[PDB]
RNA sequence: GCUAAACCUAGCCCCAAACCCACUCCACCUUACUACCAGACAACCUUAGCCAAACCAUUUACCCAAAUAAAGUAUAGGCGAUAGAAAUUGAAACCUGGCGCAAUAGAUAUAGUACCGCAAGGGAAAGAUGAAAAAUUAUAACCAAGCAUAAUAUAGCAAGGACUAACCCCUAUACCUUCUGCAUAAUGAAUUAACUAGAAAUAACUUUGCAAGGAGAGCCAAAGCUAAGACCCCCGAAACCAGACGAGCUACCUAAGAACAGCUAAAAGAGCACACCCGUCUAUGUAGCAAAAUAGUGGGAAGAUUUAUAGGUAGAGGCGACAAACCUA
RNA sequence: CUCCGCAUAAGCCUGCGUCAGAUUAAAAUGAACUGACAAUUAACAGCCCAAUAUCUACAAUCAACCAACAAGUCAUUAUUACCCUCACUGUCAACCCAACACAGGCAUGCUCAUAAGGAAAGGUUAAAAAAAGUAAAAGGAACUCGGCAAAUCUUACCCCG
RNA sequence: CUCUUACUUUUAACCAGUGAAAUUGACCUGCCCGUGAAGAGGCGGGCAUAACACAGCAAGACGAGAAGACCCUAUGGAGCUUU
């Protein structure tokens, strides 16, 4: 292509363009109405227990006349808890790993440069 | 984008070239080179300004910094600590030789005080209007930024407008006047659309 | 690696935090209570200590409550602590034969009772123990008002004590609206029970009950910033006028 | 020896399958007795296109500009310049009350408008 | 094969650096401080090993009662399956009785 | 049984390094003479001929 | 516009209108033989074809009679190193006929005579490899290989 | 001389400390990742068994809220195996370290990926220049088995004694295991590299300390007491129980479909005979074309027939024109 | 040669199109392997329907004679409500299930011998043994557990069911 | 079948290209008689004996394959039946 950069040019313009106009629209929403979000949502409980944003959806009819809604969970039952708890010592043990390995990089750093003390 | 391994080794050619990509293939796995960490702020080695080599081949050489690689915390000038390479060469013809400069360690150089042309260390401090500039510790004296050519290529000095580049007078001029309207009721206003049926509630579930 | 706090410490630190931590103190603290129930399905020895038989020396002795399984049912009745007990047996009572799987049920009934502070008749099912006890308080009031939750053991008859005790506290002068004089004489014999309405109004809430009652006290739109900047204007104006 | 590993498409399945199954595009009407799609006008999105003629900003912007930084908008910043200056006047004037807080531009509600702003009813 | 080509690198040791220039001090605190504290007092390391000594089955039944309640789960369940196996190697398996 | 060669190799040019490097070859010597000299013919015989 | 929220519509409701959008066609060469009238693009999977004739006649001002469109499977056979598949990205193929008898030929965006440069071009690099290759000779087979740097 | 060999990082392990815990937009419980319509299904309930008791049948330790001590004491128990308290006593406590691994090790991990499996689930392998590769006609060589340089000459566990001399002469029944006893024609082993297996109380002995006292509360003591040292392996069943996953094969069933030429007789769970279904006998094949096939020959072929699609019955079970059939080789 | 073939359903998912190639098939033109580029365009098909009440005894078989049992796959009305209309998705191939570029398995329509689709022989020699076939003097089951196999186109009887 | 024979194809063997599997203690791997864990290429006494490929054969290597399914043992299992 002649001139690959005009291309990035125009599409970091796009997205600067679109930041302004939703900036405005966002400060505009917080004076008339105080909300953060356009959309509504609220958080809640899936079926597997973890926490998760849910974003609404536009209907016709109220929430308890629904078929298809009705069928989703949104609580989690107590054969969860365990899952849960292994799933955040999966995490822990992930974390750990982490922080000790930046130790040993720092500890193996001194070594050949021992003028670091400082 | 951007592709870099975990230990991706920085190197003289650039990433992302067919050279780097000969070099670096995404399989490739090799022992990480061991860098000595310095703060972005106390990096006092830019292009374009003089440095006279500590150890080396050519010893007690100044020459200017072309380019700088903070990864590895390399200085690369023009000239010196140079071995010598055949560029162009093909199956038939031998190739021409060139000199090629090999990277230099931040320790292995010393800048040079402008002054009195000496290696001198430095000390980064504040001048009266507040701005931060890189004083010798011995016969202290201001050496400012040398100016290097941009990236891209641009002189803003010799720039001519083109058929799709707006002019400053019209990129500076302002025109917004804060109000409470969104741009799609300001702009229904303008284009003259009009729209009189409303809009009935939904549930939000 | 190891957890900075135990497990069984992770449902307490769940009250320190979030909405839970903004819960009145009073229902916090009848949470972490866990007095012990009122025997119903073994016998208590009485005293801390024995004379063993056998050694004929002061030992120690421990009551040792039996897990009682509540089944759901028990929840929309008044069973009176009883509950059906999931055990083994020993066939003939010889140690030296088989042991079996055995489950003991109580006798259910379906009887009708009348409330005097509520003036309302409800079909509960009960045992021949929950009429005792009743007969024991002089009325199903009593029995509901006496009785701590740990020993009602009913989400029902905890629900009950909630409705008595915000008419003893609000007053409610719905309780016969066309004979004042009987009213008020029903309200002076239960008046030992008497607890403020701002604390009768959480009795019985299970942790899920409450924390949508408190999160529906918290819930109220977000105040538009068009008005607190209108405050914030207005105010510093006043104060730059004094220094002119 | 099915590939679970493998992005679920209408091009997959049998003929019901892959009828059920789009692509993503909102759909501009319903279908009626006899398979009969019906297309709704109100349904489809209108582009507002403005006229170029006569304007003087390009897609690109000459190098020969100032390196001005950057200042994020925010709801006090939008509220001293537009909301402030007609208060301060009506302040002075000594004709200011809150329950003219609509006349100087407050939106009390956002029912009975056709680009409400939560929940917003328009595209961007 | 199986034996390396080169010489490894040297192996420097500084013996007076500050852990080994001041090992052994205070190791009398008892005897010269009057007995306020005790030599195994000075040990860092696992709660369940400060002065304590023990086999494998003796060390595996410590830390199930001491920080068994902070433990992984899958660590816990595997501290018992060791306790199970090392309950019948100790108590049934063996050349002696 | 699935191993290959790790053979990837493509041929690539060495005429000039990468495109858009603010870095350039730095040359210390020019290629060839900026004005050719030709000797006079004859120059061979004014050996002899010293002076 | 892809990747928002569609305003829900009820019967009296208003017209549906979007002022930015963010669909984004790009005009490709058709790799057979299509008649004059026929144009082809490559579009995003949510835009439709109502949508490609109101965008092109509204943005561009170009009059349609009829449009088509088809998705075009990319690709799931290349593996990695890893033997992992890479997806080749699916896309959508569009086909639209002019209306008032105009034809559309696809034009030659890399025309040879533009490409080559008339104006001199004088690299510094290439300069130097150029003379010296040229200036050195191959070796004369009747000096048997030896150096021929020495006049000697 | 080839094939190869060699490397030191990636990271990992055990502790300590600290409680822990998201986000661009859009999509995702229906066939998940699918913009948009009348619903009301809802959670709780003793683990069992292997094993030990040399069978087995009562019984057989499993953190449960403070280290030590009281104490393996009271007590329980086919009073067997074994199990087993309390009263009471009452200590310390500074994250940033390692007589831990270094590519068959250490996490399975370059990754829960590739690959296998309908599903639950199972589950890898590997890398190595240098300051600079914008120095790649580069970083020397020397080392396993296997080959090549370089096939072989009567006769024999292949060698040993020797000899001027390789062989010729003389002497000599591989190794491990297992057995009364093996050259045994009894077991295992193509070979190279790496990996691959003895863990502890009681008492006693030996060497120090102190000594009718010893020991840094508890305990022992009619020379004892304290401390130390030094003794108890690896791989392998058929099984048993719990909880998940399975009827796209097959067995039977449900819903709604499809196919069956021609001839005879025209009535057919009728006959001849294609398609189609089955698999009688023979040969071939036996690490194959095929983890049940090929060729020919045969049985049935308008019926209790064959067959596509979706659904149902699940292991203490289902299904079964009972072959102990079949329920993913 | 023609064991077929073309198409649909199902399944699969770019898997012999162009350019290039150091990759590849027995084969250093071809290519199903690698890299890049291109490609399947709806009329066929899929994706449907306002409510309440109400209606629906008389098979099919050329459906007419006729004869049946196993007794069968097709239907409405009344009132109310209802003027915008052609979107979205499938469309390629030498292809699926059998670890394979497997002599196996695989529903339907048409073709019923083809207008479609294919190649048993890498080259030579022409030993044994082995495999698959053809012909055979005279005799004709003497073979063998047995007329197995092959040839030929045949009688009678018994046991069991 | 007496009683086999001839020809064709496949296989076959030779040339070229591609290129598996079980197996394998090490082997410089003969015969007779005798011996012996009772059936010897390997021990004793005799005989034989330059080295070497290819094609055939199946007497032996107690030939290969599957830790015998028959039999017995195990205070090892399971299915079925039962006064
Ligand atoms: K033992
Ligand atoms: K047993
Ligand atoms: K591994
Ligand atoms: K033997
Ligand atoms: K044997
Ligand atoms: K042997
Ligand atoms: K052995
Ligand atoms: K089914
Ligand atoms: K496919
Ligand atoms: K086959
Ligand atoms: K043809
Ligand atoms: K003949
Ligand atoms: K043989
Ligand atoms: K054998
Ligand atoms: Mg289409
Ligand atoms: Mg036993
Ligand atoms: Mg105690
Ligand atoms: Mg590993
Ligand atoms: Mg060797
Ligand atoms: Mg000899
Ligand atoms: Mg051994
Ligand atoms: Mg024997
Ligand atoms: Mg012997
Ligand atoms: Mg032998
Ligand atoms: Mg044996
Ligand atoms: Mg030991
Ligand atoms: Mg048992
Ligand atoms: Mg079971
Ligand atoms: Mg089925
Ligand atoms: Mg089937
Ligand atoms: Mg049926
Ligand atoms: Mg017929
Ligand atoms: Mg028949
Ligand atoms: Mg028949
Ligand atoms: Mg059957
Ligand atoms: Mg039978
Ligand atoms: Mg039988
Ligand atoms: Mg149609
Ligand atoms: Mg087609
Ligand atoms: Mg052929
Ligand atoms: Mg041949
Ligand atoms: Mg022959
Ligand atoms: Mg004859
Ligand atoms: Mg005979
Ligand atoms: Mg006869
Ligand atoms: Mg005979
Ligand atoms: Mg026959
Ligand atoms: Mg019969
Ligand atoms: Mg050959
Ligand atoms: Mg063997
Ligand atoms: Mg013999
Ligand atoms: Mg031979
Ligand atoms: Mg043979
Ligand atoms: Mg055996
Ligand atoms: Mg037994
Ligand atoms: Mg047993």
């Amino acid at each position: 292509m002649p001139s690959p950069e005009r291309l990035d040019k125009v599409v970091d313009s796009m997205d600067a363009l679109d930041k302004v106009v939703q900036e405005r629209e966002d400060a505009l929403r917080l004076l008339q109405t105080g909300q953060e979000r356009a959309r509504p949502g609220a958080w809640r409980r899936d079926i597997f227990g973890r926490i998760i944003w849910h974003k609404f959806k536009q209907w016709v009819i109220p929430w308890h006349l629904n078929k298809r809604y009705n069928r989703k969970r949104f609580f989690a039952l107590p054969y969860v808890d365990h899952f849960l708890r292994l799933e955040r010592e999966k995490r822990a043990r992930i974390k750990a790993r982490k922080e000790n390995l930046e130790r040993k990089k720092a500890k193996i750093l001194l070594k050949k440069f021992p003028h670091l003390a400082e | 984008k951007v592709t870099l391994p975990p230990h991706y080794r920085y190197g003289m050619s650039p990433p992302g070239s067919v050279a780097d990509k000969r070099k670096n293939p995404p399989w490739i796995r090799r022992r990480p080179v061991v860098v000595e960490p310095i703060s972005d702020e106390d990096w006092y080695l830019f292009c374009g300004d003089t440095v006279e080599i500590l150890e080396g081949k050519d010893a007690g050489k100044q020459g200017k910094v072309v380019q700088v690689i903070r990864q590895r915390n390399w200085v690369v000038v023009g000239g010196l600590n140079t071995h010598y390479r055949y560029i162009g060469k093909t199956m038939d013809y031998r190739g021409t030789m060139i000199p090629s400069e090999a990277p230099l360690l931040h320790r292995q150089v010393k800048l040079v005080d402008p002054m009195d042309r000496k290696p001198t260390e430095i000390e980064w401090r504040f001048t009266e209007a507040g701005e931060r500039v890189r004083v010798s510790t011995r016969s202290g004296r201001i050496i400012p930024k040398p100016e290097f050519p941009r990236a891209d290529g641009i002189v803003p000095e010799t720039w001519i407008d083109g058929p799709k580049d707006t002019s400053v007078e019209d990129a500076l001029e302002r025109t917004y006047v804060p109000c409470l309207k969104t741009l799609q009721e300001e702009v229904m206003e303008a284009m003259g659309i009009k729209e009189t049926r409303k809009y009935k509630k939904v549930y939000w579930y | 690696p190891l957890h900075k706090y135990p497990v069984w410490l992770w449902k307490r630190l769940q009250l320190r935090e979030g909405i839970c931590s903004r819960l009145p103190g009073h229902y916090l603290r009848s949470l972490e209570e866990e007095r012990t129930p009122t025997p119903v399905h073994y016998r208590p020895h009485g005293a801390k200590f024995k004379i063993n038989p056998k050694n004929g020396q002061r030992e120690r002795v421990e009551d040792v409550p039996i897990p009682i399984y509540f089944p759901p049912e028990s929840q929309r009745g008044l069973w009176g602590g009883e509950g059906w007990i999931l055990g083994q047996i020993y066939a003939n009572n010889d140690k030296l034969s088989k042991r079996l799987k055995k489950v003991w049920k109580p006798q259910l009934f379906e009887r009708e009772f009348y409330s005097e502070i509520l003036d309302k008749k409800f079909t509960v099912t009960v045992t021949m123990r929950t009429l005792d006890l009743i007969d024991e308080a002089y009325g199903l009031d009593f029995y509901i008002l006496k009785t701590p939750k740990e020993d009602l053991c009913s989400k029902f008859g905890m629900d009950l004590k909630r409705g008595m005790l915000l008419r003893l506290a609000r007053q409610d002068p719905q309780l016969h609206p066309e004979d004042p004089e009987r009213r008020a004489a029903i309200y002076d014999k239960y008046k030992e029970f008497a607890i403020p309405e701002e604390e009768a109004e959480w009795v019985g809430l299970t942790l899920e009950e409450a924390i949508e009652k408190q999160r529906l006290l918290e819930e109220k739109d977000p105040v538009p910033l068009f008005k607190i900047y209108v405050a914030e204007l207005i105010q510093q104006l006043q104060q730059q006028a004094l220094s002119e | 020896g099915a590939d679970r590993m493998s992005k679920w498409t209408s091009k997959r399945g049998p003929r019901s399958f892959r009828g059920r199954k789009g692509r993503g595009a909102k759909g501009i009407g319903f279908l009626t007795s006899g398979w009969r799609f019906v297309q709704i006008k109100e349904m489809v999105p209108e582009f507002v296109v403005p006229d170029l003629t006569g304007f003087k900003l390009k897609p690109y912007v000459s190098y020969l500009a100032p390196e001005s930084e950057e200042t994020p908008l925010t709801a006090a910043q939008l509220f001293s310049e537009a909301v402030a200056p007609a208060i301060e006047k009506d302040f002075k004037d000594g004709t200011f009350d809150p329950d003219n807080l609509e006349k100087y531009g407050f939106e009390p509600t956002q029912e009975g408008k056709l680009f409400q702003l939560y929940p917003r009813n328009f595209l961007r | 094969i199986g034996i390396r080509l080169t010489l490894p690198p040297p192996k420097v040791v500084d013996r007076w650096n500050e852990k080994r220039a001041m090992f052994g001090v205070y190791d009398n605190i008892g005897i010269l401080g009057n007995f306020e504290k005790h030599p195994k007092e000075l040990i860092r390391g696992p709660i369940w090993l400060r002065g304590w000594k023990g086999n494998e089955l003796q060390r595996c039944i410590r830390k199930r009662k001491m920080v068994g309640s902070r433990m992984f789960a899958d660590d816990l369940h595997n501290l018992n399956k060791r306790i199970r196996y090392l309950y019948k190697h100790f108590n049934r398996h063996g050349k002696f009785r | 049984t699935e191993k290959e060669f790790m053979q990837h190799a493509r041929k690539a040019g060495l005429v000039i390094p990468p495109e858009k490097s603010d870095r350039s070859i730095h040359l210390a010597c020019t290629a060839g003479i900026f004005d050719a000299y030709v000797p006079p013919e004859g120059d061979a015989r004014i050996s002899s001929l010293s002076k | 516009a892809r990747n928002v929220v569609y305003p829900l519509y009820r019967l009296g409701g208003p017209q549906l209108r979007v002022f930015r959008t963010n669909f984004f066609i790009q005009l490709v060469r058709p790799g057979v033989a299509q008649p004059e009238d026929t144009v082809q693009f490559r579009i995003p999977m949510e835009m439709t074809r109502v949508d490609l004739r109101n965008y092109l006649e509204g943005i561009y001002n170009v009059p349609v009679a009829a449009v088509r469109t088809r998705v075009q499977h990319g690709s799931n056979k290349r593996r990695d190193h890893r033997n992992v598949r890479i997806k080749k990205p699916d896309y959508k193929v569009a086909y639209v006929q002019l209306a008032h008898g105009q034809t559309f030929t696809f034009p030659d965006l890399f025309p040879e005579k533009d490409e080559s440069p008339e104006g001199s071009a004088a690299d510094d690099l290439y300069s130097m490899l150029e003379e010296e290759r040229q200036q050195r000779q191959s070796s004369d087979p009747r000096r048997g290989g030896v150096p021929s740097w020495f006049g000697l």
